[PDB]
């Protein structure tokens, strides 16, 4: 029904917490994905461009 | 003969019988880590305490 995207330019080291259910500096302060998140997350690296 | 009254005191402890079980059947680990909801819900994080 609805395809919400969002992105954002995060680190190498901080990717791992990028999880439903999981804390970090970047996964609980920035970023809190639900327990019962249905979805595909999308990386890669830019460090040509950024 | 104080088992004249077989049937009657047998439906009495039948009934305290699986009363006691009932209750005593809440303390039994049935996989968790404990068998107190509080002390799911304190120390392990929600994804693993559901």
């Amino acid at each position: 029904t609805n395809v919400y995207a969002d992105s954002f330019v995060i680190r190498g080291n901080e990717v791992s917490q990028i999880a439903p259910g999981q804390t970090g500096n970047i996964a609980d302060y920035n970023y809190k994905l639900p327990d019962d998140f249905t979805g595909c997350v999308i990386a890669w690296n830019s460090n040509k461009l950024d | 003969t104080p088992s004249a009254l077989g049937k009657l005191q047998d439906v009495v402890n039948h009934n305290a019988q699986a009363l006691n079980t009932l209750v005593k059947q809440l303390s039994s680990k049935f996989g968790a880590i404990s068998s107190v909801l509080n002390d799911i819900l304190s120390r392990l994080d929600p994804p693993e305490a559901e």
